[PDB]
RNA sequence: UGUGUGUCCG
């Protein structure tokens, strides 16, 4: 039917070059592009028929010829567009508003009931709670604008289909504004009398396009004017409106929870900020983003001004104020602003400067940077910016390069020595290194303080290769569904022929990675290595390197590079090799906080050759990519080549980049002065150049990070200070430990630490400058207590909240493969969980999520894009209209039972659940108990088991055999397998995907589950180390709907079209939910009666399903109790007796966990009123032979053999079972791998799989401020009632419960001193020691696998043995 | 006779060797001192020269046309 | 006979044992030099552009020669200081960028440069409204600081006062009542035509001038007219 | 007696002289290699 | 035993020759340093 | 007729 699927969210840069074409077809005037070629080119077949469209001519019949740019009008459209007109959409989004409010009220009531039931609730409650929230929701400023913009988005997204002939338009008339839409193009008709005026009498928007005299006669007798834009501006405006609505709603709701002081700024200051920014943008055009960009640094400075106020704390704010004043002054001198406008334009930054809020509120306000839009990008300006800093000449100092290289080598040698035993057998004339000979002979390493007279001796060390080139353990990196550049022969085939002016001679066949990986016959890792070693990237047809403009930002333009396919493979292989070899000698991510560390360990670490003070400073890692030259990076590249067995692999970029012709592959504008004559040797102009001497962002990031770490280490060696570094995103933070005597006071200690940090910063600046890379002293700031880095901000050890950045991104519409409801709901749930992980309030985020869930459900029910207009999903799948009760009930049963619920209240305590089935059962039971529908549990949880194989069971060990709980992954995997069968002449994939691959996978899965008893986690872990796992990981590469609907190989396989299958499966899935009283049976319901236990219920449900897999064998290691139902809280008072431990504890007593509160306060910001504002004191067998540089296959074989040996310990078949698995992985036979397998001697394998192999990291779901103020005792349990208790989740539950209980009360009034967690006597059992028993053997032939990659390798013991 | 000849051979240049060792030490130290005051600039034909040299050291022949950025 | 020869051989072979101690240092220094210059020749390609070649290349088509080149600190510095031999502009700016960072110490690292106009704009950004007499006070404070070279003390004290908690008006009050140069100073007198130049917000602040004005007492400026009309302002 | 003293004298001056000869040979080799590298530059 | 003195004398002459060669090669290196660096 | 207008490394 169609191969187009426009997306619902903005994901592309805003370029308006093609709009100049449209205004030429209608007879208007516009100047959006700087390329004169578009001024007189040839119009395409479409957007030329606009001269014959009656609607367009009628629309443009009372407007001037002149137009205005759209970047001056967006704030005006935002301010003056409410929903009061007529729209072609029949079901208006505002119609279903009461139901959303009702659902939000119900969800809030359920959360409150759940909290009261657990035992947290709250003291001194108020009756005026529901009405306050209802008034807050209905009193929002952006309530109707959001619905209107969603209607507009639906209209434009539906209209962007129909790529064929005879396209149509849509019309909207909203009071003052008129909107016309035609095929990705939008016309806005607006009144003139509402535009800001110049001193010459013309609008500010017309200054840069028309002269003062031309515009006046151009308009003359007119009152409305027309602007032209694309469909991306509408999506951007919709996103802005949604973000503003979310922020206002959250800020308003949070005031009800904590009337005294909340952690969000306000709901009135943000509105003034929005208005000021809108006015500034409407006056200054797209150049106002230079001023808007200063919001974050000002917030950082204001946060920094909340401390002891040393002498140099206020320098950052002064520098930022000076910078913003200069920027404001130098962009407004040409423009003829009136004095009133000049006074009014500074209100934004004047309000920002004069703010007075707590650090938490400033940290929250830090996250509204992108609430005003994004600038319009041009290729010429971005290319001009990139050309500078890339062709500039540099001066370097050889001595600093020598020292950095020596430190690089020393760090690599030290990392090799720390692990792996001892030195690496230094060859090459030991007499050339006098001084290291003693250390090598004694088999020791120099400490660190004394390596200053022997640093040069590290230059002469030589050794064999230390790392292997066959350590690839993931084939999914070579097929990732991306786009690459084209061959140099057809380099100009990526531009539109009409704009170009000529038909390109040569054409490319494909431009995507997956449609090139499958047709490469000679693909192999060794082939890639040989391609790199022969300098084949220097061939004349392999030098293109296009640019592509980056996504939504606030700069004038940033780019990223694209390379042809083989060079892309070389780049990927280099990154993969570096991630496993080097760059582990240079630990980048090291997060440490001085106020949250043990004093003894900190003192030991800070000692170089007593209290310890620490300081820090942060520098930027963004532009350094353009500052790298070959003269500086040559020795490091050569050493990296030598550490492997390769010759010319790591210097591909510096060899092939300067030989390329640099240009931006923008579809609607080619390079200037491009003709058919100068096609082979095109000239360079404003958007092209030849000599690129610097590096490229993204590529070779790990090597540059290692070089930066080496420079930091050299600085640390030069000056006797203890330095630690961390690198994330585009920034790095360096902390310095000073160590101080005892009797030195605590007032001048901070000053001395800051002085030491400044000295280290100056030394680092000198060292970095000597290498050709320049720091910014004006931007680098030095502090003592405040550290911000990546996603974590701390102020003197106190963590600061940041929840708006995740909470404001909730939206009913998201890209989730064919607008799947399950994916959208899952994304909303994940966003809610991540947002609640921060902050200390609960209700605003849950209210926002509940608001958006119902809205998404309704908008997908009525306005699905995958079907025709007027289609109703909820009418023809049930036969009757869908009502509120069915939707409300269908949103309460958890997803593990197949019920479209993703907001579990239990996630408010801890992140990872031990067992999802028990938690879902408890949640459903509580929900059904709250309302008067208690006699409804059994029909809801009975259902009908579906059809599945052992593969499905292995994929989801903790899942159930419910058809409605499945995702779309199986469908996509089947499609990809079908495509590979009829295609993929890769000649190495074909060997892996042979005729009987599915049968082999089924046999392996069936054998793995034939044990007694059956264990699922062990089988899942084993299955991933077989060729079946490799095939499974290769199959799953599809990511988007556009790739599915537009891929050539996928859609050329004949058979039924993919769209019909997608519609059929969507209809089946929608019928599965919302139906009820149909897909249930009366054979399991009566067996589940009179149980009254969640663990037994879950076990019976699990065993009833998968019955065709497990005939009669027991299932173990899959059911765990829900900890909410396992413990009970008492909340003792300072001087009281616990009834549980005193009244009925005569015969045996009850084990319990004790929680107590400390008193020492350490630090507090701004006060000690709130618990979350303060932190306290308190911290939250070997193998006989060790292989040297083992391959990935050898490591996987060793791990698999160890697992199989340990799991089956009481039997004598450990020899016969392992052999068939190892025959397909490694050349070595049995009794040789067994020598390298570590001797594992543990008990209760279920405990080892639960909390030793660590499938999940567990951890907490709350801010870590309160965890430092509590002491938890678990030894009181005695015999620990081993058992089903997970201690980490016990600690997390206790800490989170205490935090939630007291979150809106000041600390001086908390009347509870300690808490008792008493375990119930029903949900706790004793787990015995059991071992698996296999009676048969796999007896499958796996010797056919003799290929490269993650498959059988020859000579695995090549690097030697320890 | 032979012992006298051996003594003469073993004692004739040793004084010259001792004189030469001090001069060599001085000149090496003074060159090391010079090395710390150098300034190097970056040219636009370093990568091209390195690529050509690497290509000549494997299937020795000039790289295929057209010419590189700065062929000199 | 032979015993005397052996004794003479031992006597002549004794003084060659001591050269080992002095050849060890020779080994050390030679190894260091070889490492340094080996890396130097490694990091530069085959276009090292000898000094005569680059000197000749600078004369005509003055762009720098292809390939790297080597100079010395004092030599290139003295060449730059003499603007007669037409040193290429790119080399000049590169060396200036490299050199400008050597004057960095523990102090004056991120220290800003504050002028009169910048300080006046900063003070304006804090005061509310426009046309208030506090603007005239800011103007006279900046003028006095510019003619007395005490802008940074004024700015530091203003920032400290603002950060400790008082309002900007109180900060200006402490500025005019604490800085030593603001002790017993006659307020500046400006020339005005009529009430039109006086802002609307300043109308309530006009006061007859008494003898012996004081900047500390609260006299910010004196307005004089042609017909002997002198007035002052009170805060 | 004289022969034994001669043998002892010969044995005394064996190791250090050989070690320094080896060091000198290594230094000459590396210096020659560096000069050969610099030769193809002028 | 007496004829073994050649084994204890033949390394010394080569030692002197190698010292002379080292002096020559270092003096030669000084020439390249003079010819490459701009200096004053 | 507009080759999938685009959506890269971690
Ligand atoms: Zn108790």
């Amino acid at each position: 039917q169609h191969t187009q699927y426009p997306d619902a969210r903005l994901s592309s840069p805003i370029v308006l070059d093609q709009c100049d074409l449209v205004t030429r077809a209608c007879g208007l005037y516009s100047s959006y592009s700087l390329n004169p070629q578009l001024r007189n080119c040839k119009l395409p077949k479409h957007i030329y028929r606009l001269k014959y469209d009656v609607t367009v001519t009628k629309f443009l019949s009372d407007v001037p010829v002149a137009t205005l740019p759209i970047d001056f009008i967006v704030p005006i459209l935002l301010k003056a567009l409410s929903g009061n007109g007529f729209c072609p959409v029949e079901p208006r989004c505002q119609q279903f508003l009461d139901e959303i409010i009702k659902y939000t009220m119900q969800d809030a009531l359920f959360l409150k009931y759940y909290l009261k039931n657990v035992g947290a609730q709250e003291d001194c409650v108020d009756d005026h709670f529901q009405e306050k929230i209802l008034s807050s929701i209905q009193g929002n400023e952006f309530l109707h604008q959001m619905f209107f913009w969603y209607d507009l988005a639906i209209l434009t997204r539906r209209g962007r289909l129909n790529r064929g002939n005879s396209r149509s338009t849509w019309f909207v008339h909203d009071d003052l504004i008129d909107i016309l839409g035609y095929g990705d193009y939008v016309f806005w008709k607006i009144p003139i009398s509402l535009l800001p005026l110049n001193t010459q009498g013309i609008p500010h928007a017309a200054m840069d396009w028309y002269q003062t005299s031309v515009f006046k006669e151009a308009v003359q007798g007119h009152t409305h004017i027309v602007s032209v834009s694309t469909a991306d501006v509408l999506i951007m405006c919709k996103d802005l409106i949604t973000c503003r609505f979310n922020t206002t709603l959250i800020s308003k709701i949070a005031e009800v929870e904590d009337p005294v002081c909340s952690d969000y700024p306000n709901f009135k200051i943000v509105s003034m900020l929005y208005q000021s920014g809108d006015y500034l943008l409407s006056i200054l055009g797209s150049d106002g983003y230079k001023i808007i960009k200063f919001l974050e640094p000002l917030c950082l400075a204001k946060i920094q001004l909340c401390s002891k106020y040393t002498e140099r704390k206020g320098r950052f704010l002064t520098q930022m104020h000076l910078a913003v004043n200069h920027t404001l002054e130098e962009i407004t001198e040409i423009r003829a602003l009136k004095p009133s406008q000049a006074h009014k334009i500074r209100e934004f930054h004047r309000t920002l400067i004069r703010l007075e809020m707590t650090p938490q509120q400033l940290c929250e306000l830090f996250s509204i940077q992108k609430h005003w839009g994004h600038p319009v990008l041009h290729s010429e300006t971005a290319i001009q910016k990139v050309k500078k800093h890339a062709t500039v000449l540099k001066a370097l100092r050889p001595i600093v390069i020598f020292e950095t290289y020596c430190v690089f080598k020393y760090s690599i040698a030290k990392h090799y020595f720390d692990s792996q035993g001892s030195w690496y057998s230094v060859t090459s004339d030991r007499n050339l290194t006098p001084g290291l000979n003693s250390y090598i002979k004694r088999n020791q390493f120099p400490p660190l303080p004394m390596i200053k007279e022997l640093l040069w001796e590290f230059y002469h060390l030589d050794h064999p290769p230390l790392f292997s080139t066959k350590i690839i353990s993931d084939l999914s990196i070579f097929i990732k569904d991306r786009a690459t550049a084209v061959e140099r022969t057809c380099w100009d085939a990526v531009f539109e022929p009409n704009v170009l002016g000529y038909n390109p001679p040569h054409k490319f066949s494909t431009k995507r990675v997956p449609e090139q990986f499958l047709e490469q016959e000679n693909f192999s890792i060794e082939n890639v290595l040989s391609y790199a070693q022969k300098l084949e990237y220097l061939l004349p047809q392999y030098r293109n390197f296009s640019f592509s403009l980056k996504e939504k930002e606030l700069n004038v333009g940033r780019t990223f590079g694209k390379l042809p396919y083989p060079t892309r493979n070389v780049q990927t292989l280099c990154e993969a090799l570096l991630a496993d070899g080097l760059a582990k000698a240079f630990p980048s991510n090291m997060m440490v906080v001085t106020e949250r560390e043990q004093k003894e360990s900190l003192l030991h670490q800070a000692s170089w050759h007593a209290t310890v003070r620490g300081s820090s400073f942060v520098t930027d890692l963004e532009k350094y990519n353009l500052a790298f030259r070959y003269e500086f990076t040559a020795p490091f590249i050569e050493y990296c080549n030598r550490c492997y067995g390769v010759k010319n692999v790591f210097n591909w970029m510096h060899y092939t980049i300067p030989q390329c012709y640099m240009h931006v592959s923008d579809y609607y504008n080619p390079p200037h002065n491009l003709t058919l004559e100068n096609r082979n040797n095109p000239p360079e102009g404003p958007s092209s150049y030849r000599g690129h001497m610097g590096g490229i962002e993204g590529l070779q990031q790990k090597l540059w990070t290692s070089i930066s770490c080496a420079q930091i280490s050299l600085v640390e060696i030069k000056t006797g200070f203890k330095l630690r570094s961390a690198v994330m995103g585009d920034n790095q933070c360096i902390t310095v430990l000073s160590v101080f005597p005892l009797e030195t006071d605590a007032d001048e200690q901070e000053q001395s630490a800051e002085d030491n940090a400044a000295r280290v910063a100056a030394s680092l600046a000198k060292v970095t400058s000597a290498c050709g890379i320049f720091l910014k002293p004006d931007e680098t700031f030095v502090h003592s207590g405040f550290i911000y880095f990546g996603k974590k901000q701390y102020l003197n050890g106190v963590q600061l909240p940041q929840s708006l950045k995740t909470a404001t991104r909730m939206a009913p519409l998201s890209d989730a493969i064919f607008d799947d409801l399950q994916g959208t709901l899952a994304s909303i749930g994940t966003a809610f969980e991540r947002s609640i992980s921060e902050t200390r309030h609960i209700f605003p985020c849950r209210i926002t999520a509940a608001f958006h869930t119902f809205f998404s459900v309704r908008i997908l029910q009525y306005h699905h894009l995958g079907f025709n207009k007027g289609f109703d999903l909820g009418q023809l799948t049930l036969g009757k209209p869908l009502d509120f009760g069915t939707i409300s009930l269908a949103l309460a049963v958890p997803q593990v039972l197949g019920g479209l619920s993703f907001l579990n209240p239990e996630k408010c305590f801890y992140r990872n659940l031990g067992d999802p089935v028990t938690s879902g059962l408890f949640q459903l039971k509580t929900y059904l108990r709250m309302i008067e529908m208690d006699d409804l549990f059994l029909p809801l949880i009975a259902k009908n088991p579906g059809n599945c194989t052992a593969i499905d069971f292995v994929l989801n060990p903790s899942g159930l055999n419910v058809p409605g709980s499945q995702d779309l992954t199986s469908f996509l995997r089947q499609i990809v397998r079908r495509t590979i069968t009829l295609s993929a002449k890769n000649k190495l994939i074909n060997t892996l995907f042979h005729a009987s691959a599915d049968f082999e996978d089924e046999m392996v899965c069936k054998w793995l589950l034939s044990s007694t008893p059956v264990m699922s986690r062990f089988a899942a872990d084993i299955f991933s180390r077989t060729p079946s796992g490799k095939r499974l990981q290769i199959l799953g590469y599809l990511e988007g709907t556009r790739t599915l609907l537009a891929s050539k190989i996928i859609n050329n396989n004949t058979e039924t079209p993919v769209l019909d299958r997608l519609r059929k499966i969507t209809l089946q899935r929608w019928s599965l939910w919302f139906s009820y009283l149909d897909h249930c049976d009366n054979i399991l319901a009566e067996a589940l009666t009179q149980i009254t236990c969640t663990v037994d219920l879950a076990q019976i449900l699990r065993e009833y399903s998968w019955a065709h897999i497990l005939e009669g064998r027991p299932l173990i290691g899959a059911t765990l109790p829900c900890m909410i139902e396992q413990f009970k809280v008492v909340w003792l008072k300072p001087y009281e007796q616990c009834p549980q431990c005193s009244n009925a504890k005569q015969p045996g007593g009850k084990p319990f966990v004790s929680v107590a509160v400390k008193k020492h306060i350490v630090s507090a910001w701004p006060n000690a009123s709130r618990i979350s504002w303060t932190i306290g004191d308190g911290i939250p067998g070997q193998p006989a032979i060790k292989p040297k540089c083992p391959s990935a296959a050898l490591r996987e074989a060793i791990e698999l053999a160890s697992r199989l040996t340990w799991v089956t310990q009481g039997s004598s078949n450990s020899d016969l079972l392992i052999k068939p698995f190892l025959e397909a992985r490694v050349n070595l036979s049995v009794q040789e791998i067994l020598q390298m397998t570590p001797s594992h001697y543990s008990g209760n394998i279920v405990h080892r799989y639960n909390d030793q192999y660590s499938p999940h990291s567990f951890m907490a779901n709350r801010m870590s401020n309160s965890a430092t103020r509590l002491i938890v005792s678990t030894n009181t349990l005695g015999e620990f009632s081993d058992s089903n208790i997970i201690f980490q989740n016990v600690i997390n539950y206790a800490v989170a419960l205490f935090d939630i209980k007291f979150r809106n009360t000041e600390a001086t009034d908390i009347q509870y001193n300690r808490a008792h967690l008493h375990l119930t006597k029903c949900c706790t059992r004793e787990v015995p020691a059991q071992y698996l028993t296999y009676t048969s053997t796999l007896d499958l032939d796996l010797t056919r696998y003799r290929e490269n990659e993650l498959i059988y390798d020859n000579n695995p013991l090549k690097g030697g043995l320890n | 006779e032979q012992r006298i000849t051996s003594l003469e051979n073993g004692l004739k240049p040793v004084y010259d060797m001792a004189k030469t060792i001090s001069s060599l030490n001085r000149v090496c130290a003074e060159m090391v001192a010079k090395y710390d005051l150098l300034v190097m600039t970056t040219g636009r034909a370093t990568a091209t020269a390195a690529a050509t040299e690497a290509y000549w050291a494997e299937h020795g022949q000039p790289p295929p046309g057209p010419s590189l950025y700065e062929e000199s | 006979s032979l015993e005397q020869r052996i004794t003479s051989l031992e006597n002549g072979l004794k003084p060659v044992y001591d050269m080992a101690k002095t050849i060890s240092s020779l080994n050390r220094v030679c190894a260091e030099m070889v490492a340094k210059y080996d890396l130097l020749v490694m990091t530069t390609g085959r276009a090292t552009a000898t000094a005569a070649a680059t000197e000749a290349y600078w004369a005509e088509h003055g762009q720098p020669p292809p390939g790297p080149s080597l100079y010395e600190e004092s030599a290139i510095r003295g060449k730059i200081e003499s603007r007669d031999e037409t040193v290429p502009q790119s080399v000049r700016e590169a060396f200036n960028n490299l050199d400008s960072t050597t004057s960095l110490t523990e102090e004056n690292f991120g220290k800003p440069d504050i002028s009169a106009k910048d300080l006046r704009n900063i003070m304006y950004d804090h005061l509310p409204g426009f046309g208030t007499a506090f603007h005239q006070l800011v103007q006279v404070i900046c003028k006095l600081g510019k003619d007395s070279n005490s802008l940074d003390i004024i700015h530091a004290e203003f920032q400290a006062s603002l950060a400790e908690g008082d309002s900007p008006q109180c900060a200006l009050i402490q500025i005019t009542k604490r800085v030593p140069i603001f002790q017993d100073a006659a307020p500046p007198v400006i020339h005005i035509r009529s009430r039109g130049d006086i802002p609307r917000a300043c109308q309530k602040s006009l006061r007859p001038v008494p003898p012996s004005p004081k900047i500390d007492r609260g006299w910010v400026c004196v307005f004089q007219l042609q017909d002997g009309k002198t007035l002052g302002l009170k805060i | 007696e004289s022969l034994e003293q001669r043998i002892t004298s010969l044995e005394n001056g064996l190791k250090p002289v050989y070690d320094m000869a080896k060091t000198i040979s290594s230094l000459n080799r590396v210096c020659a290699e560096m000069v050969a590298k610099y030769d193809l530059l002028v």
